[PDB]
């Protein structure tokens, strides 16, 4: 999981 | 003829329309922005999604803010006459009110003021949809257990809430584009449109959830962001 | 028991819920801002409105930015638990993402907050609805011939679209309220309520246009913005 | 008509  | 009702936008123009997919997972090294890892699958089943809706879909790859300004006053300058619709589907980095080009920012409002009823008159009362996988801030959701407005027509389907970081896993895609490609997949030959994207909105909510070594970015929930200026129910089939 | 589906949101507990009315008229001179003239058109529509959707309706008048803030921080801390929902309505000048008190501006974040999944807990799964009839900028449209996300189940239906002025007819009330209220008495019992927002939508782009002997602020138009984090669809009306 |  990333954050844009 | 008999009683006739016009709720709902007409789609069965000649052509749904265009489905325009700014992909962008490769930025210029001078502006410190992460690769975009999961992105390309994000595409390929908005692709797949779209054309199975038999929307005419244009894929485009790593766009420098000028090729995307670029692009967009080109397609609006299109006769989109025969098209029921337009759909435009962004994925990038992103703040409030910004999407990332490959070497800087863009206002969205640049973007879409090209399709103002007013701008764009074959698409004057026509439904145009905005879907945005981008991030809108820094917060994190730590859960719980004979005139129209030149603004009409819009629709903005949004990945997160105003402030918010978007989700992305570098395999699966993001959390958003998962959901609404398996929406639409489900429920586009059944339900209206925003019934669609209040189920994205449920699956988003109750499905995933960040795992992460840092606790600062672990155990985080999301919530889409329907933004709505559609004056009609949209189905994305017609009535023979 | 037979096969079960819960893609609405549960509107059968004993109450509807509360519907908080605020409607600011008269403001604090040293503020320079304008009396609203019409708006207890509104405030008495939207009483009468919701009274017949069963829901238990305070009206509040003329409060501070101080009182603003004490009325939700009080009401978010009641017990909501025999309550299927929650309804407040701001009526009031304003700019983005800000609503006015008498003597001065208040965060709508700061209100919405109140209500957050994990601040609530007794709102926690139930849609929470904020209508807000305010200013959102000067803009003005010419127009053309295991947990759940802290920020989901909200409903924001704003009067007027991002950065736009929104219009209010001193003798008939708000443009946006009068909808509205006309589309709640007409459908409420028969759509679901972002269709019946979509209607909204449709009667205040197509019905209204303003009047002004200043050119600057004639002939222009207006467009509602709903902004929805519900995870399920909406009904005011349950099957016995 | 007025603005709010």
């Amino acid at each position: 999981d990333e954050v844009d | 003829s008999g009683i006739s009702l016009d709720n709902s936008y007409k789609m069965d123009y000649p052509e749904m329309g265009l489905c325009i997919i700014i992909n962008n997972k490769n930025f210029h090294k001078s502006t410190g922005m992460t690769s975009r890892s999961g992105t390309d699958v994000d595409a390929a089943n908005l692709r797949e999604t779209f054309r199975n809706l038999k929307y005419e879909v244009r894929n485009k790859n790593d766009l420098t803010r000028e090729e995307i300004v670029e692009l967009m006053r080109d397609v609006s300058k299109e006769d989109h006459s025969k098209r029921s619709s337009f759909v435009c589907v962004l994925l990038s980095h992103g703040e409030e009110g910004i999407i990332a080009g490959t070497n800087g920012p863009v206002d969205l409002k640049k973007i879409t003021n090209f399709f103002r009823g007013d701008r764009c008159r074959s698409l004057t009362g026509k439904p145009k949809l905005f879907i945005i996988q981008a991030c809108r801030g820094t917060e994190l959701d730590c859960g719980i257990e004979h005139k129209i407005p030149v603004e009409a027509d819009f629709l903005y389907a949004y990945s997160t809430a105003p402030g918010y970081y978007s989700w992305r896993n570098s395999k699966d895609g993001s959390w958003f584009i998962q959901s609404l490609c398996a929406m639409l997949k489900q429920y586009a030959d059944k339900l209206e449109f925003m019934h669609i994207l209040t189920r994205v909105n449920r699956k988003v909510a109750t499905e995933f959830e960040s795992f992460s070594f840092d606790a600062t970015f672990h155990a985080k929930k999301q919530i889409p962001c329907i933004v709505s200026m559609l004056t009609k129910e949209l189905y994305f089939y017609h009535l023979h």
